[PDB]
C-alpha cells in the first residue's frame, strides 16, 4: 500500500492549471456590509476579528473576517493581507475552507467564508485532553494531503496550529486563515507563524521553503497525540531556544511509529526532514505510522470521524468561546485605498 | 505532563526578500564598552547562532541611545522595533499592569531588554523609566534583519 493506493499525477496537473487561472483573475466587491447581521465575534485576530454573520436577505450564516486597513498598513503586513484573499479565493480542496465573496469600504476589508460551527480543534483537543493515535492520525492524513495539494501549486500555508483547524459537521478539518499563505518560487524569508509551531529555519532567518509546513505537521501530530506541544515554556524566547536546540521528549504512551515519524518530521536538518527528501511527501505516506491509512477514502471523506462536535442548528455559536463584541463603523473618509486596489 | 495552555496568537514580522542592489561599502567602537555587548549578547538567541562575520557586522549596527532621568526608554504597550542594552546608568522596571502598576526590577550598568523585537513587532512588556543618567545601546529590527538575510541568501543550498 502506501503512496500507491491513489494515483494523483493527472489531478495535480489540472489542479495547477485551475489555480493559475483563478489566481490571475479574482473578483471584487461581490457583497456589501449592509447585507449581513453581525451576530457574534467568533475570534479576534491582530488586524481584526471573525464575526458570525447572517445575510439579511438570505438569512444565511457565514464567518466574516474584518481587517483594519490602517492597522494592516500600520503594521506593514499589507502584502500577506492581499495574498490571503487572492490565494484563498483561488484554491479548492476537500479540507480547505471556502470563501464565498469579499468586498471593502472606507475602513475595512471583508472576507466572507463559509461557517464551520464545529469550532477549532483547539477547543476540543484542550477539552478532551489528548486524542488516541488513531483519532490524531485521522486529522494528520488530511493535512498531509492538503499540504501535498497546496505545495504542488507552489504555495506555503505557513500557519498550522489547532486554532486554525475547523472540525465541520462530519468531523473533518477545514483549514482557515490564509494570512501567511504565499506563493513561493524557491524560498522566502518573512519570520512568521505561531511560536510553538515555527520551524528552526524561520526563527533564525535562514531562508525557507515548503519544508517548514512539514515541520509544523510534526508539531501538530505531536500536540494532538501528546496533549501539549513539543516545545513549550513561559517566554516564547524560551520556546525558540528549544525549537532551535530541537531536543524533544516523548510521552511514554506514544507508540514506536509515532516516535519514528516525528523524529523525521521534526528533523532540524531540512535536507533530512520527511516530506522534503527525494520522494517528497511519499516518505510520509509510506511511513509505518500511516500503515493503516486509506488515502483514497480519506480524500473522498469516506471514513467515519472518530469525533463529531455537538451540533444543534443554524447559527449554533456554542462550540466557540465568547469574545468582547466591539461594534465596527465604516467611515466618511477612505483610508489607504490605493494600497488595496486589488482586493 | 506540562501546562501553560491558552489560545495562541500569530506572530509576524515585516515582509522582506532581498534581491536588489547591495550598495553601502560602523559606530564608535568605544572598545572598553565594546566588550560589554560582546558579553551581554553571548546569552542572546539570535546572536548565539551568528557567524563571526555576522556578529561583527551586527555590533556596529547598534546606535547609541542617551537618557537623563524620569525618562522612558520603553513604554509598556508600545510596538517598538528596537533591541536595547544598558551601557551605563540605572533603570527601574514598572510592570505597570494586571490592574495596578507597581515596580519589579533594577537594571544598573548591566542587563538588556527587548530581545523579542529583533524577530518581529510585539507589545513592550513593561515601562523602563531611567533612574539614570545612563547610556544605552539600541538596534533596529530592520537594520538587523537585512544584515542577516543579505548574508544568508549568498549561501548555496541543495535543491
Ligand atoms: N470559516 C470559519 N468558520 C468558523 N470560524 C472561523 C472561520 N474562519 C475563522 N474562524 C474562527 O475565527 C478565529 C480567528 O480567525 P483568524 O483568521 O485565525 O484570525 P487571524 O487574524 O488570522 N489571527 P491569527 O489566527 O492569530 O493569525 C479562528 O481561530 C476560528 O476560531
Ligand atoms: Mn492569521
Amino acid at each position: 500500500k502506501g503512496s500507491e493506493q491513489e494515483s494523483v499525477k493527472e489531478f495535480l496537473a489540472k489542479a495547477k492549471e485551475d489555480f493559475l487561472k483563478k489566481w490571475e483573475t479574482p473578483s471584487q466587491n461581490t457583497a456589501q456590509l449592509d447585507q449581513f447581521d453581525r451576530i457574534k465575534t467568533l475570534g479576534t485576530g491582530s488586524f481584526g476579528r471573525v464575526m458570525l454573520v447572517k445575510h439579511k436577505e438570505s438569512g444565511n450564516h457565514y464567518a466574516m473576517k474584518i481587517l483594519d486597513k490602517q492597522k494592516v498598513v500600520k503594521l506593514k503586513q499589507i502584502e500577506h493581507t492581499l495574498n490571503e484573499k487572492r490565494i484563498l479565493q483561488a484554491v479548492n480542496f476537500p479540507f480547505l475552507v471556502k470563501l464565498e465573496f469579499s468586498f471593502k469600504d472606507n475602513s475595512n476589508l471583508y472576507m466572507v467564508m463559509e461557517y464551520v460551527a464545529g469550532g477549532e480543534m483547539f477547543s476540543h483537543l484542550r477539552r478532551i485532553g489528548r486524542f488516541s493515535e488513531p483519532h490524531a492520525r485521522f486529522y494528520a492524513a488530511q493535512i498531509v494531503l492538503t499540504f501535498e495539494y497546496l505545495h504542488s501549486l507552489d504555495l506555503i500555508y505557513r500557519d498550522l496550529k489547532p486554532e486554525n483547524l475547523l472540525i465541520d459537521q462530519q468531523g473533518y478539518i477545514q483549514v482557515t486563515d490564509f494570512g501567511f499563505a504565499k506563493r513561493v518560487k524557491g524560498r522566502t524569508w518573512t519570520l512568521c507563524g505561531t511560536p510553538e509551531y515555527l520551524a528552526p529555519e524561520i526563527i533564525l532567518s535562514k531562508g525557507y521553503n515548503k519544508a517548514v509546513d512539514w515541520w509544523a505537521l510534526g508539531v501538530l501530530i505531536y500536540e494532538m497525540a501528546a496533549g501539549y506541544p513539543p516545545f513549550f515554556a513561559d517566554q516564547p524566547i524560551q520556546i525558540y531556544e528549544k525549537i532551535v536546540s530541537g531536543k524533544v521528549r516523548f510521552p511514554s504512551h506514544f507508540s514506536s511509529d509515532l516516535k519514528d515519524l516525528l523524529r523525521n518530521l521534526l528533523q532540524v536538518d531540512l535536507t533530512k526532514r520527511f516530506g522534503n527528501l527525494k520522494n517528497g511527501v511519499n516518505d510520509i505516506k509510506n511511513h509505518k505510522w500511516f500503515a493503516t491509512t486509506d488515502w483514497i477514502a480519506i480524500y473522498q471523506r469516506k471514513v467515519e470521524a472518530p469525533f463529531i462536535p455537538k451540533f444543534k442548528g443554524p447559527g449554533d455559536t456554542s462550540n466557540f468561546d465568547d469574545y468582547e463584541e466591539e461594534e465596527i463603523r465604516v467611515s466618511i473618509n477612505e483610508k489607504c485605498g490605493k494600497e488595496f486596489t486589488e482586493f | 505532563v506540562i501546562n501553560r495552555f491558552t489560545r495562541r496568537a500569530s506572530v509576524c514580522a515585516e515582509a522582506y526578500n532581498p534581491d536588489e542592489e547591495e550598495d553601502d561599502a560602523i559606530h564608535p567602537k568605544t572598545d572598553d564598552q565594546r566588550n560589554r555587548l560582546q558579553e551581554a549578547c553571548k546569552d542572546i538567541l539570535l546572536f548565539k547562532n551568528l557567524d563571526p562575520e555576522q556578529m561583527s557586522q551586527v555590533l556596529d549596527a547598534m546606535f547609541e541611545k542617551l537618557v537623563k532621568e524620569g525618562e522612558h526608554v520603553i513604554d509598556q504597550g508600545d510596538d517598538g522595533d528596537n533591541f536595547y542594552v544598558i551601557d551605563r546608568g540605572t533603570f527601574d522596571i514598572y510592570v505597570k499592569c494586571d490592574g495596578v502598576g507597581r515596580c519589579v526590577g533594577n537594571y544598573d550598568n548591566r542587563g538588556s531588554f527587548g530581545e523579542l523585537a529583533l524577530m518581529y513587532n510585539t507589545p513592550r512588556a513593561a515601562t523602563i523609566t531611567a533612574t539614570s543618567p545612563g547610556a544605552l545601546w539600541g538596534l533596529d529590527r530592520v537594520t538587523f534583519r537585512r544584515i542577516i538575510v543579505k548574508n544568508n541568501a549568498k549561501k548555496r543550498k541543495m535543491y
